[PDB]
């Protein structure tokens, strides 16, 4: 559940 | 070169994602930044601060390159210099390591 910015 | 950044004072290995976040929160400034190995194989995060929050993108390590999203670079230290002279997230760019303690 760790959040990181969108890939892409 | 591919493991350059081993001896760069804002290279922190194997430190946690909670361990990043508490450095980063000791004086909060955007533009803040560290790497760091995460717990999976052949990748790494940059763990900053824009625009008033604290925020992780993973890095991962291709054969000898690196890619950020669909951005390639030999290595480490050459995308950590990029991105100190374009823009990461939104307009922030790497300015104030967070260096080895």
């Amino acid at each position: 559940s760790s959040v990181y910015v969108p890939d892409e | 070169g591919s493991h350059m950044h081993e001896s760069k004072e804002w290279y922190h290995a194997s430190l946690t994602r909670a361990q990043a976040e508490h450095m980063l929160m000791r004086v909060p400034r955007d533009g803040a930044f560290l790497v760091r190995k995460r717990n999976e194989p052949n990748s790494y995060a940059i763990s900053f601060r824009a625009e008033g929050k604290i925020k992780h993108c993973r890095v991962q390590q291709e054969g000898q390159t690196v890619m950020l999203g669909n951005s390639e670079f030999d290595s480490l230290v050459d995308l950590i210099s990029y991105y100190e002279k374009h823009p990461l997230y939104r307009k922030m760019k790497l300015r104030y390591p967070i260096n080895e303690e």
